[PDB]
């Protein structure tokens, strides 16, 4: 089995230098070529470049002059420098294994070919937003359930600041019905979101319903439970 | 710039991605599941993977003037994600961003009635003696609607904060109305109201207090 | 799309043309040869700008070469050579009479001569003084030898106007991929052939002697390379991969990269310039190595 793990800082601020690692396992990273490719929340993946031994490495023309790829054969792992970050730049981060091809159309000799690169093996993936703020915390409240046979149940983040704040449910043990709105940016200049769970009505239990609220920017960790 | 492709279960779905090809192409083709990570389907114009059944199927890249089509037979739930292209042409530079990514979905959906959701402000903001009512609306296509909060059967002028709709990887577009007010506002008339006011319809949902 | 070894070769010029009226002019463009442009001090020109005129080739007619029998009046007759080993000079023991010769089809070529008449028996050796090498040693092939050229690059023809009457066909935009034209000799058939003439080249410079086959040591593209015509097309190919050898006393094809011109002045000519119009379509040619 091949397992890709990706990890970075998961913040960084404006004009400084991003660094990414990809943990390996299960392969050497000697015997393969390594891309990464990043995709902004709704946009497509946008090739960032490979990286082989041998010296066999390029990079993406319109970030040639910021991006710096390697890998670390002792430790068997891929490394990502990105210098001088901006807004554009917050993304989610993939590494991925790069298996080539060559597409063969003249007649050999005279180079009338190409060679395509292809990701077959993904990971995770890591994100990355890039910020420089001051500071400041949440404060999560419980939504209780009110109202077929069906309920609603959800936990509100009021007056933070900046974007984003991450909200999962039993620490990631319910992903059918969440949804989590966007926040809104009120007069104060502090956002809110909330974030509902669709649940049968039948819940006696009890079955505890905690949300886990972070805000990366403070190292917020609330685990909040809701109660009828 | 978003595409959609509608196919009724058992079907066969057709997906264009890219420009016109000018020269011998090798599209390589992504699914990318919501919330998850972009997988291979078929490498080289027609050439799939170990995993990957057979009704995926691509066009050769031996036509020239004809974009690249993506057939996806006995279309079944699980088919419904995003796939992107990566076109390799002759002809062209290298790509280093994928094609315009289209959204292979379920047979049936013409449109699509607001989910709104009404929240009295909870027990622990009330102790810290602060109050916002929370009216959710998800699930509504298009993104265009208009929410007005009714103090019984009086309109509320401030304290309205909404949001702009912004659709999730469907035609579900999501909207928060908050009306903040206080302790002794909310002990004060009977019950609020949020009416959100969809394409033609309105939905009004209303609270007590106990 | 690169690399930087590609050197361009097509070129993609734009410039002023004379219309059918005499006032405005014409800004259309057109794809020559590198052979064709020179630079001048990237602003190009033809390379035959100060050497002499240039008419274009109609596209009516054609160069293609027919069989020609030539015939003598009355009072004359052409004496014919019916000896299998006539290496061409002296007396003939078997001569005939004839009115006419067979149909010689004048195939204009350098160094491999194409479509030309089969030896008898052995491959023939004919110079007028081999202890001279001044002069030029004719060879003559029993077996012919398959050479497949190609042009991969199916090409469109731009009617451009210079009126009023006259009219030029430019190079459009090409269809398909940047190729280039190349030949093809079986491996198997040129080692036969030559290894059959090394045979009969021991029989006049020494028995136990060694031939070392060598290409052209430089001048003129008409002379290093292997210049000919196919489609109206004038091919000049590289012939490095067949005369590159060592012979001592005791499963593919071999290809050759080919260069296309079409601005010529075959023949040594100066004062006439002929401009060949492109020719649509991927041109395919098999002739015959009859002799070098
Ligand atoms: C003079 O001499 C020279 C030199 O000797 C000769 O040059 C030759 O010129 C011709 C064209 O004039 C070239 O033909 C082209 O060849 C390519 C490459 O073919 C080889 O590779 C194929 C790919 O191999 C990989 O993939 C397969 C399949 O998965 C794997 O199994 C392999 O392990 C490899 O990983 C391979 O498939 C080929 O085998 C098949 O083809 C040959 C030739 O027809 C048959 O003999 C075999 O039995 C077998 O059937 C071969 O090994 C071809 O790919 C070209 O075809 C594509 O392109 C055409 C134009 O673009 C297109 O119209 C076709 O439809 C075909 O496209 C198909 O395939 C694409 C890729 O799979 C798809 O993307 C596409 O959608 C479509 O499905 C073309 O035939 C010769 O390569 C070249 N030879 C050399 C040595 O350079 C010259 O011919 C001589 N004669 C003259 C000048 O007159
Ligand atoms: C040494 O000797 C060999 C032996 O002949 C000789 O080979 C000949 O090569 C030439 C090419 O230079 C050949 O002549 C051309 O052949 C092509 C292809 O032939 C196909 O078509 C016929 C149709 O019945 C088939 O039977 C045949 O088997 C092939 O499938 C033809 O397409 C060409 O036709 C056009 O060109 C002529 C000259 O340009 C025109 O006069 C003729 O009217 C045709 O013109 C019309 O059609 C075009 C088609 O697109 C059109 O575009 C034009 O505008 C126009 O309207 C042509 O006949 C020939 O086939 C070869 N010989 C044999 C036996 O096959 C070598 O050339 C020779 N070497 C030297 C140096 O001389
Ligand atoms: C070498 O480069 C030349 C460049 O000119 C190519 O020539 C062109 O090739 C294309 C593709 O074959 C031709 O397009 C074809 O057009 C047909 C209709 O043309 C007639 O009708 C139009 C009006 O609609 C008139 O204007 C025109 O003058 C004709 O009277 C279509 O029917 C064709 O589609 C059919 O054939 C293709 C395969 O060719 C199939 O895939 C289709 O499914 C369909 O069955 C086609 O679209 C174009 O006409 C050609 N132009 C000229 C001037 O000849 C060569 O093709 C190219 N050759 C190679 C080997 O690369
Ligand atoms: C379009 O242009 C790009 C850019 O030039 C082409 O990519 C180039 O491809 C060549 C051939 O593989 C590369 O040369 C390589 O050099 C290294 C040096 O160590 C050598 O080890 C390799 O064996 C190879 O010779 C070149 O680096 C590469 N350039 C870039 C920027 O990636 C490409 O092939 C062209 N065509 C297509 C379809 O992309
Ligand atoms: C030139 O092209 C012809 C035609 O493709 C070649 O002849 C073919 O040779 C193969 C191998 O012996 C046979 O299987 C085919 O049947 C032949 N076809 C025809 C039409 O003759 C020939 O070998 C080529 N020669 C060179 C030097 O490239
Ligand atoms: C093509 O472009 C390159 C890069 O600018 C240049 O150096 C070269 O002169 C151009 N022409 C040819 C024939 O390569
Ligand atoms: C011709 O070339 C000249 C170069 O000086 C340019 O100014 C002009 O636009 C071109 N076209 C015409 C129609 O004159
Ligand atoms: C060429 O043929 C000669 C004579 O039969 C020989 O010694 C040699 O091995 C051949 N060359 C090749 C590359 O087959
Ligand atoms: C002969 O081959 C050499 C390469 O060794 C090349 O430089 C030269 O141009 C060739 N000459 C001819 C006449 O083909
Ligand atoms: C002819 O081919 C040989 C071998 O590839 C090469 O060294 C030489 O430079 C070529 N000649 C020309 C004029 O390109
Ligand atoms: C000529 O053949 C010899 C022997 O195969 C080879 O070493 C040499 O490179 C060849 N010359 C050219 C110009 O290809
Ligand atoms: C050229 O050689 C081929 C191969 O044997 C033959 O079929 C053809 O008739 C020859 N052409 C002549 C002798 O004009």
């Amino acid at each position: 089995q091949v397992h890709l793990q990706e990890s970075g800082p998961g913040l960084v601020k404006p004009s400084e230098t991003l660094s990414l690692t990809c943990n390996v396992s299960g392969t050497l990273v000697r015997d393969n070529y390594w891309s990464w490719i990043r995709q902004p929340l709704g946009k497509q993946p946008e090739w960032i470049g490979y990286v082989h031994d041998s010296g066999d490495t390029n990079y993406n023309p319109s970030l040639k002059s910021r991006v710096h790829l390697s890998l670390d054969k002792s430790k068997n792992l891929v490394s990502l420098r990105l210098t001088g970050v901006t807004a554009a730049d917050s993304a989610i981060y993939y590494c991925a294994t790069t298996k080539h091809g060559r597409r063969i159309y003249g007649v050999v000799a005279f180079k009338e070919w190409f060679t395509y690169f292809y990701m077959d093996v993904w990971g995770k993936g890591t994100s990355v937003t890039v910020s420089s703020a001051s500071t400041k915390g949440p404060s999560v409240f419980p939504l209780a359930p009110s109202s077929g046979g069906t309920a609603a149940l959800g936990c509100l983040v009021k007056d933070y600041f900046p974007e984003p704040v991450t909200v999962s449910w039993n620490s990631g043990a319910l992903t059918s019905g969440v949804h989590t709105f966007p926040a809104v940016l009120q007069s104060s200049g502090l956002y809110s979101l909330s974030s509902v769970v669709t649940v049968p009505s039948s819940s006696l239990g009890t079955q505890t319903y905690i949300c886990n609220v972070n805000h990366k920017p403070s190292n917020t960790k609330v685990d909040k439970r809701v109660e009828p | 710039a978003p595409t959609f492709v509608s196919v009724a279960p058992g079907q066969t779905a057709r997906i264009t991605c890219g420009e016109e090809s000018l020269g011998s192409r090798s599209v390589i083709w992504y699914q990318q599941r919501p919330g998850q990570a972009p997988s291979l389907i078929i490498y080289n114009n027609n050439d799939r993977p170990s995993g990957i059944p057979d009704r995926f199927s691509g066009s050769p890249g031996s036509t020239f003037g004809t974009t690249a089509t993506l057939t996806i037979t006995s279309v079944e739930a699980g088919d419904e994600a995003d796939y992107y292209c990566h076109i390799w042409d002759s002809r062209r530079p290298t790509n280093w961003v994928f094609g315009e990514g289209t959204t292979l979905i379920v047979l049936s959906q013409p449109k699509a009635a607001p989910s709104v959701t009404l929240f009295p402000p909870s027990s622990e903001e009330l102790q810290a003696n602060k109050a916002t009512l929370v009216c959710l609306i998800s699930d509504f296509y298009p993104g265009a609607v208009t929410v007005a909060w009714k103090a019984d059967s009086s309109p509320v002028k401030a304290g309205v904060e909404t949001t702009t709709p912004s659709k999730q990887s469907n035609n579900k577009y999501a909207a928060s109305s908050y009306l903040s007010l206080t302790p002794e506002q909310w002990k004060s008339h009977k019950s609020y109201s949020c009416q959100v006011t969809h394409e033609g319809s309105t939905v009004e949902k209303t609270v007590a207090p106990t | 799309n690169i690399t930087d070894d590609m050197r361009g070769e097509l070129k993609n010029c734009s410039f002023n043309m004379t219309t059918e009226l005499r006032d405005k002019k014409q800004k259309v463009y057109s794809l020559f040869y590198r052979l064709d442009v020179v630079q001048i001090n990237k602003e190009y020109r033809l390379i035959n700008c100060n050497t002499s005129a240039i008419t274009q080739a109609c596209p009516k007619v054609s160069f293609e070469p027919i069989p020609i029998h030539y015939c003598a009046p009355a009072g004359f007759a052409i004496l014919k050579c019916k000896d299998k080993k006539f290496n061409g000079t002296g007396p003939c023991p078997s001569v005939s009479t004839v009115q006419c010769t067979h149909g010689i089809k004048p195939v204009v070529s350098t160094q491999l001569l194409l479509n030309g008449s089969l030896a008898e028996e052995e491959v023939m050796i004919r110079s007028e003084n081999i202890t001279n090498n001044a002069k030029n040693i004719l060879v003559q092939f029993n077996t012919p030898v398959q050479i497949n050229c190609t042009r991969p690059n199916n090409n469109t023809r731009k009617s451009i106007r210079i009126g009023p009457g006259q009219a030029f066909y430019a190079t459009g935009d090409i269809i398909g991929d940047i190729r280039q034209a190349h030949c093809n000799v079986s491996k198997a058939t040129w080692n036969e052939t030559l290894g059959k003439v090394v045979k009969q080249l021991r029989k006049h410079f020494g028995n136990n002697t060694i031939i070392r086959f060598a290409n052209s040591s430089g001048g003129d593209l008409e002379v290093t390379t292997h210049s000919f015509n196919c489609g109206g097309e004038f091919f000049y190919c590289n012939t490095s991969g067949l005369f590159n050898s060592t012979w001592i006393s005791n499963n593919d094809s071999i290809t050759l990269p080919c260069r296309i011109k079409q601005i010529i002045n075959m023949w040594q000519r100066i004062g006439q310039a002929m401009y060949a119009p492109p020719i649509q379509g991927v041109i395919r040619c098999v002739s015959n190595i009859t002799g070098l």
